[PDB]
């Protein structure tokens, strides 16, 4: 084995892998004892059942009870096999706790603090003059009495590279502790050796040291010695030299100067380790915010959650309206837009996702392109030539039937589109964007103020060229977030720059390219649910006209259910232009589609209208 | 045969050592001068006095006074210091014998450790010494 | 009453300068409560590295206190707890389940190899400085190994069992007065404000989280009772509270204090279990911001004891310490560490720097100010020594 | 970062006195170079005269030292070098006649009859003085039988056969972290500057003058390689500088050396080819101007060793050195020299005086102003962390 160096292995398979066959007999008995193919097949249903961890133990049991409990020497084999203990118990009392507060109640003054019954239990004290007995006082004593709290809030809980730092400090801890007990032990066992060593060949044979010698906290050395030995064969060398300290305590002693070295160097090659493994966990476990957030609302948005909300709210709602309190309600979620070049904004990063995505042919990109600009245009009512001219001065500065794209109520303000999932999923998608950009760009003004006023930490950013100039810094997150979605970022510096430049005031942007990648691929899905193609058709249909009947907006609502089962629900988006205030109701089925009743005699309307088809 | 590079790597582990083992002596040492921080000053400064000066016996009195206050700390110093000097040349053994295999073996070749040959430099030399012996056989 | 303000930088005053008494005692390192129980010792020794490297030694005067005796940890405590102390012992734990339920010694607060030496040491340190303050020998006593404030009369709660300061301050009040105790920890001093709860000779003053937080007691209405009512002072914080908002709440309450209730003396305990990145509090204390309540403490110019106590992630209170010793010799200390041996735990920067999180702050101006505005309401009979 | 200034009287301050401890060996000036040769030991002698006629021997300890070992010289030198200083004589030349070849050895740097017992007297003397200095016993030490700082680790150069200086700061550093090194000969302490380049225990600086001149080295942007960088400075210069002039030029030099490098023992190399009337060299300086260098560096405090050097007009360097070793006794002496036996060499008024000439000054506010900030520039690099407790230096 000369000339070749050493390698390391791929490695050794567990143990639990690769021990099976002495069981692989009971189960042809078992076959053998239930006779028929299907009754063993619905056996073999229920085992695969347990096997992709779908029912329980003791309910896996109970199966195979209604099926070889016939036989009590097999269902006690399988009983024991699957180690389902017996749930000996039908009496049993629940049993009262021994200790909260048995004994102490009475006259209480203030929240936490009552006094000590009078009775004669003094304990009298030494140390105590006349003073310590008239300025201590023993009459009372403060008990919690934890109270309700009168409040409600979270409780902060740690991050997690915090919890690998703690548990970094506590092996270091633990491996100083048991270094330098050993050294300690090697005093005390030199101390003695030397001792021993100058004597005459008969006080030796007679010496006998008691146990403790002279360590105030004697089992230290005990405790060396056993981690030294084992546990096993480390009492008997405890007692021998507890008898015979004269043969026996030049060995215990070599062998403590040879784990001393040896536990020296494990503890610096360990180091090793540990020095690289506290770069990476430090920097990133100050920054909270940035990193709750992250997988909060990775985790968050989601169809299930948000549906959530909103029938969370329609469900108070309706059993608040089941207390006679208030009479009931008429929308479930509120969006006010008061900027609207913002629009443009998220669409200066929607296609450019697209024109990076490989996942989509170019022409259907075209194609939702047309959709998110169309859409945009025909719902909150700003003129495509205003979306067409800010596309050009975009890149100028930085330098059509819709139907086809995808394939009395007078003075219409207020125009409503009834929806399933996937257009309110996309919806409300494209409104927490921009309300998160609203939020971010109010007070840009004086976030320039707050990079111009530091005037002159990580020279990374000024040769990157990723600080902040006293430029338009809400643009400038704008240009940022750009760069990183088509990749001229990656995603610490993004951060770190943002963090410093900005503020941590600016978490919620730390992931703007996922949320993007959220409404690329469910406008894209919108052109292929025919479904939704026909919904979003009845919605132009009735946006593009300007006036019309109450009975046509239930004719509306009629075929646009058309569409979606009786299952699937139904929402309601009402957008009002003067305002831009959107509104979502959350619509079941045959209950009425619209705007709750101000007096009785339009819904008198209502009556004759719906039961007239 | 291979080479597994023994001596560059007892060095890395020898160096890593160097540092850990002096600062609890020097820590030691520090705790020893704390005590002698009112005690040297002033009795620098009684010796000074005496040197460059009815009173003096009571001033030859004080510095003896000092002296002997001050011996015990003196002997604490010198058995820290032998016992650092022990633990400092066993380091520095190990550490001689890693540095020595390491340069009989070759994880330091020996042409980058003692240079070239004819270095294109020292034409001068040879040109010298040529004319030097040529002219001593003329 | 409570007004926001930045956190200027720390300032030394030089017009006021002391001598500094800063005991220790080397055998304080060598008792470990367990294996992964998360109060160490180690700590203080840790902290002894780093001024022993500062050179901090040339500008005080370091003792080593006589460990207290029996018949003075029985001035507060009572004789079968301190017996049950002295004999209680991990190899002899069984013969003593009964007392060892009275005493609440084996549940959380363990039993190890020497637990009446570290007592001993702790008590015989806050003693002597206290005896010290006393007899003008110095101005401030400094004790890392104190601040035991949990202990009770005849229990140990909270891996205190002795509680030396009750006894440091029975010592200040043998001359002084009158004495004001200031606790800086995130839990409650609920040990030292039951011992002086009904007397007007100490007056309590507590910065704590409140809520569903150990040890559940330190409510806005406890003021004591009687004759010490009014005497005493919680303050409730909530989570996330950082140096600016712990500033504005500390130093007008301290302020407002030492002006009515006129104190002889004070004592101040310097917990670090409310600094940034600890093991058992959620405040966001920087270094800077925690070494603030000292000197503001300091600049008033009265005897002053400094001890110890919580915080359960080592380096950080290490250097919290360190610092604080530094600027109670009227220093400012460089901001890189000095090779010592504990050097490694100090990483990746090996900086003398507690950095806070941008963790969320939930103090609202109206909070703090109807707490405040309602102490000082209640503090206008405080008025004569 | 100069503005030019008159020169004021040098004068004595009496809040510091010295214990000046003086070396001489009554062998020294019995040695010559050849019959040509402008380097005369004899000049050493003829100083020794007038500290002795002055009454200027009455205040400080004369010594002779003891010469040093071969082994005390290789502690720099190679072993081939000092071996051939001790064989070769000027009567077997022709068996080393490689050797001469290879160690710089003829013309420039001849071999006379004790040549290895000169080098032993220099070298002792620095090396007892710097020992001396150590033991805490004298405060000044004064040998001006060295200062031969132009000799080579492996070679003989420019009248110098042993550098004394390099073996004396290796004594000072037993002891002392940082060692100051001042050289204001008129050409660059160059043997000392390639023995000190790579460290920053010992500070080198030069005042010389950088032209079409001798040794060819020490230009503004030589300032040391590796850990060494930042520690060594020179200051080149042009004809005719004068007292004023040059005491401006040399105090905030050294001033600033001594405020960042805080060194604790300086050695002053006090050649004297930098006065008016040399043969060799070309400024123009006074005996005031050249010894309130001197003066300069002795109203700091620190222990320092005072040396030899160039003068190559003898009775201008024994005028100077006397003026100088009177100075550092905290006396100013008299014009009129006393009858000596050397009371020739004096013409034509026999007075403690060195004249200056009229020649021009070739060193303008300009040249001199960017020098300085060159310098102040690379003089902020060399100083000592925040935490590391000192003794006061
Ligand atoms: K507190
Ligand atoms: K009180
Ligand atoms: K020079
Ligand atoms: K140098
Ligand atoms: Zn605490
Ligand atoms: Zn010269």
């Amino acid at each position: 084995p000369s000339i070749v160096p050493v390698v390391p292995e791929p490695t050794e398979p567990i143990e639990n892998n690769i021990s099976l066959n002495e069981e692989v007999t009971f189960f042809e008995k078992a076959k053998r004892y239930i006779g028929n193919k299907h009754l063993y097949t619905e056996f073999l249903k229920i085992l695969n059942l347990y096997s992709q961890d779908i029912l329980d133990l003791d309910d896996l049991v109970e199966k195979v009870d209604f099926y070889l409990g016939s036989n009590k020497e097999l269902f006690t084999w399988f009983k024991n096999f699957v180690g389902y203990q017996e749930k000996t118990k039908c009496i049993e009392n629940i049993v009262h706790e021994k200790h909260r507060l048995d004994l102490d109640l009475c006259e209480a003054f203030g929240p936490s603090y009552k006094r000590l019954p009078k009775s004669d239990t003094f304990m009298p004290c030494s140390g105590r003059d006349d003073m310590c007995w008239e300025v201590l006082n023993d009459e009372w004593v403060g008990h919690p009495v934890w109270a309700s709290e009168d409040s409600g809030f979270i409780a902060h809980r740690k991050n997690q590279y915090e919890e690998t730092l703690f548990k970094i400090e506590e092996e270091r801890h633990e491996y100083d502790f048991y270094i330098e007990s050993n050294l300690r032990t090697i005093q005390c066992l030199e101390t003695i050796v030397n001792k021993i060593e100058n004597m005459t060949e008969n006080e030796k044979a007679n010496f006998k040291l008691p146990p403790g010698l002279g360590h105030t906290s004697m089992t230290i050395y005990k405790k060396v010695i056993r981690k030294v030995y084992d546990k096993e064969r480390g009492f008997e060398i405890i007692d021998a030299l507890h008898e015979h300290p004269a043969v026996t305590a030049p060995v215990v002693l070599k062998r403590l100067k040879q784990k001393d070295e040896e536990w020296r160097r494990a503890q610096r090659e360990w180091n090793k380790v540990w020095r690289e493994l506290e770069q990476k966990v430090f920097f990133k476990s100050l920054d909270h915010l940035g990193l709750t957030f992250k997988q909060a609302d990775k985790k968050l948005l989601t169809t299930k959650q948000l549906i959530s909300e909103i029938s969370s709210i329609k469900v108070d709602q309706t059993n608040k309206k089941i207390h006679w309190l208030t009479p009931k309600p008429k929308s479930q979620l509120d969006f006010d837009f008061p900027d609207k070049n913002i629009f443009y904004d998220i669409l200066c990063l929607a296609d450019t996702f697209i024109t990076h995505t490989t996942a989509y042919s170019n022409p259907d990109k075209e194609r939702l392109k047309d959709l998110l600009k169309y859409f945009i245009s025909l719902f909150f009512s700003i003129s495509f030539e205003k979306i067409e001219e800010s596309l050009y001065s975009h890149k100028q500065n930085v330098s059509m039937s819709l139907l086809d794209i995808l394939h009395i109520i007078q003075n219409r303000s207020i125009f409503n589109l009834f929806a399933n999932t996937n257009i309110y999923i996309f919806f409300r998608h494209w409104t927490t964007i921009y309300e998160r950009l609203l939020e971010i760009k109010q007070m840009n003004e004086r976030v320039t103020k707050e990079i111009n006023t530091r005037s002159t930490l990580s020279s990374q950013l000024s040769e990157m060229g990723l600080d902040f100039v006293g430029e338009d810094a809400y643009k400038q997150v704008l240009r940022l977030s750009r760069r990183l979605i088509n990749g001229d970022l990656e995603h610490q510096w993004f951060e770190e720059s943002l963090r410093q430049a900005y503020n941590n005031k600016a978490f919620k942007l730390y992931t703007i390219d996922k949320v993007t990648q959220s409404l690329v691929k469910h406008a894209h899905t919108l052109m292929t649910d025919a479904k939704t193609a026909e919904i979003m058709a009845l919605f132009v249909k009735d946006r593009n006209a300007s006036t019309t009947s109450a009975k046509d907006q239930i004719i509306y609502r009629l075929q646009v259910r058309s569409h979606m089962s009786n299952t699937e629900n139904m929402f309601r988006i009402e957008f009002d232009k003067r305002t831009l205030h959107v509104s979502i109701q959350y619509i079941a089925l045959d209950d009425l589609t619209l705007k709750e009743p101000k007096a009785d005699e339009d819904k008198w309307k209502y009556y004759v209208t719906s039961y007239a088809l | 045969p291979a080479n597994l590079f023994p001596g560059l790597n007892d060095i890395t582990d020898v160096l890593e050592e160097f540092p850990l083992a002096t600062s609890r002596y020097l820590t030691l040492l520090h705790e020893i001068d704390a005590k002698c921080v009112h005690s040297m000053p002033n009795l620098n400064e009684r010796i000074d006095k005496f040197l460059k000066k009815q009173t003096q016996v009571r001033l030859l009195n004080n510095i003896n006074k000092i002296y002997e206050e001050l011996m015990p700390s003196l002997e604490e110093k010198m058995h820290v210091s032998s016992i650092m000097l022990d633990n400092l040349d066993r380091l520095t053994s190990r550490l001689e014998l890693a540095y020595e295999v390491a340069i009989k073996n070759t994880e330091i070749p020996r042409g980058l450790r003692l240079g070239v040959d004819n270095h294109p430099a020292m034409h001068l030399h040879h040109e010298l010494m040529e004319k030097i012996e040529s002219k001593s056989n003329s | 009453v409570y007004e926001a303000t930045p956190f200027d930088p720390i300032t030394v005053k030089p017009s006021d300068k002391r001598r500094v008494a800063y005991f220790y005692d080397a055998d304080v390192g060598n008792y470990a409560y367990g294996a992964g129980h998360p109060m160490k010792p180690h700590r203080i020794r840790m902290a002894h590295s780093l001024i022993m490297n500062y050179g901090l030694y040339k500008k005080m005067e370091i003792y080593r206190a006589k460990p207290a005796t029996k018949q003075e940890m029985c001035q507060f405590h009572t004789d079968e707890y301190i017996d049950f102390l002295s004999r209680v012992t991990p190899d002899n734990l069984e013969m003593f389940k009964r007392e060892s339920v009275k005493f609440n010694v084996g549940d959380d607060c363990p039993v190890f190899d020497g637990l009446y030496e570290y007592c001993s040491i702790s008590g015989g340190g806050s003693m002597e400085g206290a005896a010290r303050l006393n007899r003008g020998k110095c101005d401030v006593a400094v004790n890392y190994a104190g601040g035991l404030h949990h202990a009770k009369k005849s229990e140990a709660s909270g891996f205190c069992y002795l509680n030396d300061i009750v006894l440091g301050i029975i010592e200040l009040l043998r001359y002084h007065p009158r004495v004001l105790y200031i606790d800086i920890d995130v839990h409650h001093g609920d040990g030292v404000e039951e011992a002086f709860y009904t007397t007007d000779r100490v007056m309590t003053c507590s910065f704590h989280k409140y809520g569903e937080f150990f040890p559940g007691t330190g409510e806005l209405r406890d003021i004591g009772v009687g004759a010490g009512k009014n005497y005493a002072v919680n303050v409730p914080l909530r989570d996330g509270i950082d140096d600016a908002t712990y500033r504005s709440v500390f130093e007008p309450v301290i302020k407002k204090i030492m002006e009515w209730y006129q104190p002889s003396a004070v004592v101040l305990q310097c917990g670090g279990d409310s600094l940034s990145g600890d093991r058992l509090g959620c405040f966001n204390l920087s270094m800077e911001g925690h070494a603030n309540c000292v000197n503001y403490v300091k600049s008033f110019g009265i005897p002053m004891m400094v001890v110890g106590g919580g915080g359960y992630t080592m380096r950080n209170v290490a250097r919290t310490w360190c610092f604080e010793t530094g600027l109670l010799n009227n220093v400012v200390l460089d901001k890189d560490l000095p090779y010592n041996e504990y050097y490694e735990y100090y990483g990746p920067d090996y900086k003398l720097s507690v950095r806070p999180s941008n963790m969320f702050n939930v103090n609202t101006p109206e909070y703090l100010d109807k707490v405040m505005t309602n102490i000082f309401a209640n503090l206008e009979n405080t008025k004569y020594a």
